[PDB]
């Protein structure tokens, strides 16, 4: 309301102002009515924002007003008007009438330039009120800022160290008003003026803008930052001091600043312990951080001097590691690769943390969070996260991290490790990684749902990269690493099966450049016996039968390779063993036998009398199971065992050529139609007599002369006399029907 | 038919012998581009399962041989696209690879597109006994039982018409190549 | 109150009384106090127990009042006193007071006694009142207890009848006023009218005392159990039925009553069923059971009788059988042996009995319970039951027995049949004895031997008692006694298989008495043949494999002993039948296979045709095991089929030697070692050769000259080479190292 | 030392073949008399093993011959008393007997005493080697067509010496017989 009265105000003296600036000789008579709208201005009651806002109105006002002016200069003229603004009976009115006029003088007159500016300068050191006269200072600083006795002077009055001049004992009247805000007013209103102080920052910035478009160098190092640095140091107040300095820092050129970096620690140093002191230190730390990340031993120096600074104060831990934070992205973003640098930040930060660190549990602490994202740091800024791992004491110190952090840091670097298709793990970086693979298994619904199927891919890839011996010892101690318990190994050690598949292969590879290469192999395939028998340890689990068969049946083809085929019986005679023990549960034995006999249907390097040993062994644990038409599967498929099938029968011991062992096919063939009788289910019986029957055509087709045309007949017409004489009609019946209608047409 | 993509994949051996799709094969099967896959198992676990499900709004999966753990899915599936049968399996729940053999069971299925991906993880396919017989190689590039070309196919049903087409990383170096194939159901 | 204040009056009126009978000519004094002492009687509010009280002492002063009149007659008299004193004014003193003189007349003289005694038992028909009359008469006979005149007379005139007389008119008018106490008095004290009966019974019952102290013999059967039978008879009350009945039989002798025995038949066979007549029958049924045990034709009479009373007494079924237990206690003791009667009992009492039982259905009913205890009652007085054998109807009361209750006491009789030893049974008591164990066997821890496995060993021991002939009959029909299923004949028929081995031996043991020994053991060996074979269908036990083979080796080794061999070579033949149809798993057929080599290792008398064709096999089936360390032990073994060491290693042309086939041997142990070299282990392997070099040592010192001590000597350097170089120290390779020390200790 | 008297018999066949051993000798086995006894198994009955092992405070049962399912005992025991190790068995796992198989089975166990009751199960005893063999016979006596009185052995060990206590019913009327034996470790 105050505000709008005297905006109200403002308005209509504007209105009559105009009309008189449109009159020549009603000049004066505008400026009594500039006069009576600024004495609004004289008021001390409207908030900061109420007085901010009437000030900006009567300033444009007065920009019409100047502009006026700094015409009417430059086309006649106005005697003595510089004398006459000094006329008027309100003195903020007045004083603004000055400047206005002042400038104009400057406009016209180059000659009086020093002596006006200085004079202006020096009346206006009259404002008993902090912020009339800040404020009027912007007007002087709209007005005549850009006019200063300069570099602009060329022999005449001014030069560009009398606009540094006027422009620092601007900065020491303004700092010293500036202070007095804070002690103007009741002192209950403290952050109502650091609000107001905070809201004119901007009024002693523009002095630090108007520096820089000034001196170089070393007029910045004698008569700029030495003088801005003494006042930054003894002003003894918080807002200025982090505002001035960055304004300092970014407005002036950082050439300037690197030239000057130690004057500026030693101004920091020179700081009350009672300002927030904690705030700027951040910030200039932050600052440097930037002067690092935008992509004189700097390190050392600031390194050391911040050092000396922290021990110079007693700081939050969190605060500490904030800072440590910047450190490391300082030498991170300035030394990537120096791992000199970087181990000093290794080390000269990180056991200091922890006496400094009073070291509670801090895991929901900003320190934490800081000491997370400082160890990211080297993470994001390595081109090769491996030089993380050269830092001998980077992985070490992973230990000192508080330890359900530990879970989160480790898992989040060991997964970026990850998606990044990262290169070889050295048996160094084996080690390293390996220890943190330690933390991660030790001790020891997978509420982690880590890890394992891209990293035991990227593991057994990265594997090869070392040398393929020295893999299998690397493989051997990692597997004694491997001791956390039942639930890893099953998903993880038949990878490290496939990762010796490859290393047995691999020794083949030099079957005629070395010859304990099948030395090596019985080396490997012992190993493999003692991580089998590992797994044993696990009878927890299911498919510790099937794991285990498949790893026997593609070890016997190894051990065929290698010609190493004695480690390869034994442990075909171990997978029986696993038959007898693994019986739980009848469908899963019956598809589990399924399962062995395909396997045995590719097993190839038996002698035969090994082969048809275990090819009847197979037979009679299948005819010593539960269920006849299980019984039947099994019986009909024995009759492949012997015949020109299975894979089995092109083997390395076949070399391809088929057992065709006929007559044995025929008595199994006739043993299957022999419990197949015995089903006492039309329907059912009658279709397995047909694929029999099939079976039948596929070895008379096979030149089985034990299968005759005879047996041929004789169960087709069972299947005739059954098919329609006693089957209830189904849908099975007549599939059944059309399967015996084309098992007619093949035969032909 | 088939404005209802489905994808055609096998040995792909994850974690057995061979762990992931071809990126650029992954992309040529992103989701948003099968409307169904049939997988030829070895995913193995539940992440697997996921991000297959994620690939199409219809994942129809069977049993694998080594995918002993899952035992609520079926052991064998027939689906029928216009006037066509189609059934797949892994060939575990099958018996041998004899032709005969793999004709009587087709007759059981009533099926005329019999997939498998067998020991030789090569892919391969030809027509016999009026059926149609696909091998997609392996989907991951998992190594065989011979003696390598990553594959998979996107199979095309139309009427009483089968299209095939399969995607191979070829080595001249690994390039993305296609195959068209056709095959039409018996009378 | 009443009774302790007459007390008083009494022991005053007594004081009086005897201060008067001091004085004599005091004595109609002496009568009036005693008169008024007894009109203390007058009252009826005493209880039954007060007035008998009350009794007591008027009856003690009368007590002093009849010696006093007992005096008085011996000194002086008073004549007429007996009428003098009848004009007492009170009638129970005057009666009292009448036998009072009454019995000093009869002690002053002795000649009216008779005359007197019938004028006072006249004058007794006055006191009909039950109590006051029961005492009066009380006290009569106790004052005329003494005097009658009888055979046993004091010396009055007087006969047996007389007596008679007397003491059954005392007798009938006490009973009446004694039955009058039930009825005397009000209605609603019934319980209290037989309290006053029990109590007064004694007052009866000493009339019965009196007359057994009296006549004899024939005048009890004529003229003392007639008039008692008729009051019996004719009572139909219950308590005077009990009480007379038992003391007729106690106080009269038994003598007497086996006189009079059918007197009491005709008596018993009245008995009312709604008269408590089943309690005065068990008391006397039980007392003639008694009187049996003290151990006319009682059997039949009674029999008949009880008979009588089952048609006269029908009674609920549990009570029905209890006294059929009785019964049948009574029969025991009455006869249980003489084989008529044992049989007149079976259909005539307990077959009656069987269909007299309609029952309800009873195994854990009371009735039950009694029909046990019934049953046992044979069982338990038969001390010899074997005796109770000797009826081949001795099992007829199983036929009607229920079959919860034909099982349980027939495992009930087996089990005493087993703390006993049963005797040397005949042919055809086996059959019976077979009938029995159909029952309990059929329908159907054991360690009752349920339900007779220690009673099937002890049957096979009790075969042996009768010689071969009766042997091979007796086996053969408890061979059709088995009969019995595939979950018994397991743990029954081995002990079979002994008997026939023990009776093969005992054909052969007549091959001097009988050449049909080859015959009988052909026959034999055929019966064990379908016995096994028996087995051999019932597959569904552990064993079923185990116990046939060991069953069917056995008759090989019977047919080696009695040369029977031609049917020895079958059955081995088919034991490898056995073998290869019916046994997996790998230890098991490990047991089973050195089984096998055992009892070859017992296996002689084979035509080399057949034991070489033997030997062959077997060394093909210790060819064709499963794994290799079996594969080696295997081996090892087969040598001992060709070396001198085991039985099975005599062919019929070493002449006692074993084949010693060192050559063979030789072959065999170069395949132990083939399969030595590939076992893949070190400290097994070199103790398993120490083993066979010690085994060589025996086979150069059994002379296979194939074995020689350099052979030896090459084995033990590899020994040594190996002993140290290669085995890794355990407790095995210091006893391979002790082993191998002790061998070169053997080879010197 | 008399404390810890030691049960050997044999041949048991209970009820298999008898009832039981003379009563005479059920009492000369009744509780209170032995400290451990050591059966040889194939009982076959639960009741005399109820009695067994109420006999003596340890009873140490063997695996037997025709005990073909409770496989899991073994078929020797060792206690030690002083400097003895002690082995014992029936002997149908050896092939032959004379000397080197007593030696080698000796250098198996590396044992003082043997105990064994081969299917002759006749008594016989010998020292050997240092060690020492003992044959209790057929102690229960059952019979067979091979190549017995009533017997049982009792056992007492102490340091390195073993009494043995032969129980024999002998015939004229049947006579129980004692004898003593005992066996002192030679060094």
């Amino acid at each position: 309301r105050l505000l709008e009265d005297a905006l109200i105000a403002v308005r209509q003296q504007t209105a009559m102002m105009r009309k008189f600036l449109d009159t020549p000789g009603k000049l004066m008579d505008a400026l009594k009515c500039c006069s009576t709208l600024v004495s609004e201005l004289r008021t001390s009651s409207l908030s900061p924002k109420q007085y901010y806002e009437l000030y900006m109105a009567v300033f444009d006002a007065l920009r019409y007003l100047s502009a006026h002016l700094r015409e009417n200069h430059p086309v006649n003229h106005l005697a003595d008007l510089y004398e006459l603004v000094q006329y008027a009976g309100n003195i903020i009115p007045r004083l603004y009438l000055m400047i206005t006029v002042g400038t104009a003088y400057m406009s016209i007159d180059g000659a009086p330039v020093k002596e006006l500016m200085k004079d202006m300068m020096d009346m206006s050191r009259g404002v008993q009120h902090p912020v009339r006269g800040l404020f009027l200072r912007y007007y002087l600083s709209g007005q005549a800022r850009d006019y200063l006795p300069t570099g602009d002077s060329d022999g005449p009055e001014g030069n560009l160290q009398d606009s540094i001049n006027f422009i620092l004992t601007n900065f020491v009247e303004m700092n010293k008003l500036w202070v007095r805000l804070q002690h103007q007013g009741h002192s209950r209103e403290r952050d109502l003026r650091t609000q107001e102080r905070r809201e004119l920052q901007l009024l002693v910035g523009s002095n630090i803008v108007r520096l820089s478009q000034l001196v170089d160098l070393p007029t910045y190092r004698d008569s700029i930052l030495g003088p801005l640095l003494e006042q930054i140091v003894q002003c003894r107040d918080i807002l200025a001091q982090e505002y001035l300095l960055e304004v300092i820092t970014q407005v002036f050129p950082d050439e300037y600043h690197l030239h000057t970096l130690d004057q500026f620690l030693g101004a920091v140093s020179r700081l009350n312990p009672h300002v927030n002191v904690k705030a700027i230190v951040i910030g200039m730390m932050n600052r440097l951080s930037d002067y690092a990340e935008r992509e004189v031993p700097l390190y050392d120096i600031f390194f050391d001097q911040v050092q000396h600074l922290v021990q110079a104060q007693h700081l939050p831990i969190q605060d500490t590691i904030a800072l440590c934070c910047s450190l490391a992205n300082l030498s991170l973003n300035i030394y990537p690769e120096r791992l000199d640098y970087v181990d000093g930040i290794l080390a000269y930060a990180l056991a200091k943390v922890k006496e400094h660190a009073n070291s509670a549990d801090l895991h929901s602490q900003p320190a934490q969070q800081s000491l997370l994202s400082l160890l990211q740091s080297p993470l994001r800024r390595y081109v090769s996260i491996f030089t993380a791992l050269s830092l001998p004491t980077y992985v070490s110190l992973f230990q000192a991290q508080t330890y359900p952090t530990r879970r989160a840091i480790a898992g989040e670097i060991v997964r970026t490790l990850l998606k990044n298709q990262t290169l070889i793990s050295t048996p160094a970086h084996l080690e390293n990684v390996l220890e943190i693979l330690k933390v991660l298994i030790k001790e020891g619904e997978t509420d982690e749902t880590m890890e394992e199927q891209g990293w035991l891919a990227r593991l057994v890839h990265l594997i090869h990269s070392d040398d393929n011996d020295t893999q299998f010892r690397l493989l051997q101690m990692t597997r004694k690493a491997y001791a956390e318990g039942n639930e890893r190994i099953r998903t993880t050690t038949p990878p490290l099966i496939t990762a010796g598949l490859k290393l047995a292969r691999r020794f083949k590879a030099r079957e005629h450049y070395d010859d304990n290469w099948s030395s090596q192999s019985s080396s490997l395939f012992k190993f493999l016996h003692s991580a089998i028998s590992t797994l044993y340890t696990r009878v927890n689990g299911p498919g510790v039968a099937d794991l285990c068969l498949r790893l026997f049946c593609s070890c016997g083809q190894v051990a065929d390779m290698t010609e190493f085929e004695e480690v390869a019986y034994e442990f075909f005679a171990q997978a029986f063993t696993v038959y007898e023990e693994s019986i739980s549960d009848s469908k899963a034995q019956f598809q589990a036998v399924c399962v062995i006999a395909s396997a045995l249907h590719r097993t190839r390097n038996f002698g035969r009398e090994n082969y048809d040993t275990l090819i009847t062994k197979c037979a009679q644990h299948a005819s010593k199971l539960l269920r006849k038409p299980d019984q039947c599967r099994a019986v009909y498929l024995a009759s492949h065992l012997w015949w020109a099938t299975p894979i089995a029968a092109r083997g390395e011991t076949e070399d391809t050529e088929l057992y065709r062992d006929g007559k044995r096919v025929l008595e199994c063939l006739q043993r299957a139609l022999r419990v197949a009788d015995s089903c006492m289910e039309t329907a059912t019986s009658i279709e397995l007599f047909v694929e029999i029957l099939d079976r039948y055509v596929y070895y008379f087709d096979q030149r089985n002369e034990s299968v005759t045309t005879k047996y041929l007949n004789g169960l087709i017409e069972l299947i005739h006399s059954n098919l329609a004489g006693n089957q209830q009609d189904s849908a099975s019946v007549e599939a059944s029907r059309k399967h015996f209608i084309q098992t007619l047409e093949m035969i032909q | 038919s088939m404005a209802f993509l489905i994808l055609v994949i096998g040995n792909l051996h994850i974690p057995d012998r061979a762990l992931d799709i071809p990126p650029k094969f992954k992309k040529l099967l992103s989701p948003g581009k099968i409307s169904q896959t049939l997988c030829l198992g070895n995913l193995t676990d539940r992440a697997t399962y996921d991000y297959l499900r994620s690939i199409s709004p219809d994942l129809k999966i069977v049993r694998g041989r080594m995918d002993v753990e899952a035992t609520s899915l079926p052991l064998m599936q027939v689906v029928t696209h216009g006037s066509l049968r189609i059934g797949f399996l892994e060939g575990f729940t099958l018996v041998s690879e004899e032709p005969d053999v793999l004709l009587a069971e087709a007759n059981k299925l009533d099926v005329d597109v019999l997939c498998w991906a067998g020991g030789s993880h090569r892919f391969e396919c030809f027509e016999y006994m009026d059926k149609f017989f696909v091998n997609p190689g392996s989907a991951t590039g998992a190594f065989t039982t011979d003696w390598v070309v990553p594959s998979f196919c996107l199979m095309d049903v139309q009427g009483i018409s089968l299209t095939l087409y399969v995607y191979q990383l070829r080595k001249d170096t690994e390039n993305v190549a296609v195959e068209k194939v056709t095959y039409t159901k018996p009378v």
